[PDB]
């Protein structure tokens, strides 16, 4: 609506509804989710697969003085 | 007569020269190998610590 901020309201209460759903704003739904699932997985492909919610730890060694 | 006296004077300095140089040479290089060698060694222990910080941070 064009007391223009009412079009922000027009949007905004549907943000209010959506964010005042769950996930914050959802209704994006499973189709979004398969899309996510690929790129979120695909990310891991570039990027390695382990402690993306914990700390990775590492190791230190030598072959020989060739 | 003259040959033998000049012959001895040459032949003696020939054997003298190589042997004072042979003395120096063995010492110096071999001392010069030691600290050489150990360069090469210690070179890598820091890299690996060095490089490691970058690798783990990534």
């Amino acid at each position: 609506l064009d007391p223009v901020q009412k079009l922000f309201v027009d949007k905004i209460r549907e943000y209010r509804t959506k964010r005042q759903t769950s996930g914050g704003p959802v209704d994006a739904g499973p189709e979004y989710q398969q899309d996510l699932d690929r790129e979120l997985f695909k990310l891991k492909q570039m990027y390695g697969k382990a402690d993306m919610n914990t700390f990775p730890n590492f190791t230190f060694e030598d072959p020989k003085f060739e | 007569q003259l040959e033998e006296v000049k012959q001895a004077s040459i032949k003696q300095i020939q054997d003298a020269i190589d042997m004072e140089k042979s003395q120096q040479a063995l010492v110096q290089k071999r001392h010069y190998l030691f600290d050489v060698q150990r360069n090469n060694i210690a070179m890598a222990l820091e890299v690996t610590y060095r490089e490691r910080l970058h690798r783990v941070y990534r």
